[PDB]
């Protein structure tokens, strides 16, 4: 079960200055990216090119290369339209792709969101924008929805390109996409914000995939104070997780941190402080 | 307009005298353009390599700013953020 993720991050400063930048990824691995100052879309992992053939990848990034400038075109147009009802700084996102399901199954989307806000999203054959969205949006909408070439190529993205490129992303990127990464950990302290108190720190780092199970103990006994952090990326795809226990003074004798990931093969690792 | 968050974490377990990597983690900020600084006993350090940006799927950015080091007892780390949304820049330290 694997969501494939275009996303487009596009700033309008005003009339002169804009850029678009994007990146890709298949689950939690990135394997494109686009900077504003590339022709072309670069591959960040060796298997990025799924298993298209150079034509239907370089088809592809025409139609991509196309958008982009397109893209940028009609917004500062569209714009002038419902401005200045809105100005400048302008942000917008887009986010598309295609999620994996068991089987044969796979369900996709194309969302949008303007000033960090979702407003729109492409949905069967046509844009729509999505309730309580800025009322002013509503004609350029009808606007973009004139434009049925657009429509079609959109559809044939989201109904037949996406699935397609992913099933082979996803036979070609095998290895990587199941690599088992080893956590390793480590104990330290730091200030507690409550007085008599020092708060214990379990640290996991470089496991791949996500997937991780850290508890302090006392024995047996899980510590139900242990308050797991959120997964921090490490520069190497692998991940960092901390899992804190604030505990009093003199009763920090006896506890041990245990973690649990797929890559150990059952073989826990557990720290006494 | 949303404040960053900013998490400071090495990657490997901290040993005085042995290379490490030291992790910026910036997270939940809009707009997109930021500044990050990683620092070394407050001076700022040259060759902090930065990933590309990127979004959850709450709309907010995130970026992971990370620069190789070799801990020592007494050499201090921090990053540091300028945003829109602050008008002054916000420091987290290295907890080590
Ligand atoms: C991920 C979207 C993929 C679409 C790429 C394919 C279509 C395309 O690039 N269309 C371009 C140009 O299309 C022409 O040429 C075409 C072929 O070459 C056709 O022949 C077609 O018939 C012509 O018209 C077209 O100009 C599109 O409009 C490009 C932008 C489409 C993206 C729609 C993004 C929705 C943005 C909503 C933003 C809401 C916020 C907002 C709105 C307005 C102002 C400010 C904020
Ligand atoms: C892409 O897939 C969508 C499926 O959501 C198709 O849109 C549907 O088309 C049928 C007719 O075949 C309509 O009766 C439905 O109402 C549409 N669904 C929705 C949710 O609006 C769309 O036609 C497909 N396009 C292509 C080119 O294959
Ligand atoms: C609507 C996109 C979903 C279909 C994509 C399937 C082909 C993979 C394309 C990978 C390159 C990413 C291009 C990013 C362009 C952008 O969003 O601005
Ligand atoms: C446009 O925005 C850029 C980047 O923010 C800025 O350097 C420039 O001063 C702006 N130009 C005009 C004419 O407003
Ligand atoms: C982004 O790319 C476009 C098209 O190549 C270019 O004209 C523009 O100057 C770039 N934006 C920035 C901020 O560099």
């Amino acid at each position: 079960n694997y969501t494939f993720r275009c996303l487009q991050m596009s700033s309008f400063a005003n009339r002169s200055w804009s850029r678009t930048d994007s990146v890709v990824w298949l689950g939690d691995l990135q394997t494109h990216r686009w900077s504003n100052d590339s022709a072309t879309i670069s591959f960040t992992k060796p298997w990025s090119q799924g298993k298209l053939s150079n034509q239907q990848w370089e088809k592809l990034q025409h139609m991509f290369q196309v958008y982009r400038v397109s893209f940028t075109r009609d917004i500062q147009e569209l714009v002038k339209m419902m401005s200045p009802k809105e100005d400048y700084p302008i942000e917008i996102q887009l986010s598309a792709g295609c999620e994996m399901y068991p089987g044969n199954a796979s369900e996709s989307f194309l969302h949008v969101a303007f000033q960090g806000k979702y407003v729109v999203r492409f949905w069967g054959t046509s844009w729509q924008t999505v309730p309580g969205a800025p009322s002013w949006l509503d004609l350029p909408i009808k606007v973009l929805n004139a434009d049925q070439g657009t429509s079609a190529t959109v559809q044939m993205l989201l109904n037949d390109t996406c699935p397609l490129f992913v099933r082979g992303l996803l036979e070609a990127g095998k290895s990587d996409l199941e690599k088992q990464e080893k956590p390793v950990a480590w104990l330290s302290s730091v200030p507690s914000s409550a007085h008599g108190h020092r708060q214990l720190v379990c640290h996991v780092s470089g496991f791949y995939p996500k997937p991780v199970w850290v508890m302090w103990m006392r024995g047996d006994q899980e510590q139900q104070g242990t308050h797991r952090g959120d997964f921090l990326p490490n520069a190497d795809e692998t991940w960092y997780l901390q899992a804190t226990l604030d505990v009093e003074a003199g009763e920090e004798a006896g506890l041990a941190c245990r973690v649990k990931h797929s890559s150990l093969g059952g073989q826990d690792i557990i720290l006494y402080w | 307009q949303k404040t960053p968050q900013i998490q400071v974490y090495s990657r490997h377990p901290p040993e005085n005298g042995k290379p490490n990597i030291l992790n910026c983690y910036v997270t939940q900020f809009h707009p997109p353009h930021i500044e990050i600084q990683m620092l070394k006993n407050g001076k700022k350090i040259p060759k902090v390599e930065m990933s590309d940006m990127s979004f959850s799927k709450d709309w907010s950015f995130y970026i992971l700013a990370h620069t190789e080091f070799t801990p020592t007892e007494t050499d201090t780390y921090a990053c540091r953020v300028k945003h829109a949304s602050m008008a002054e820049p916000k420091t987290v330290y290295w907890d080590r």
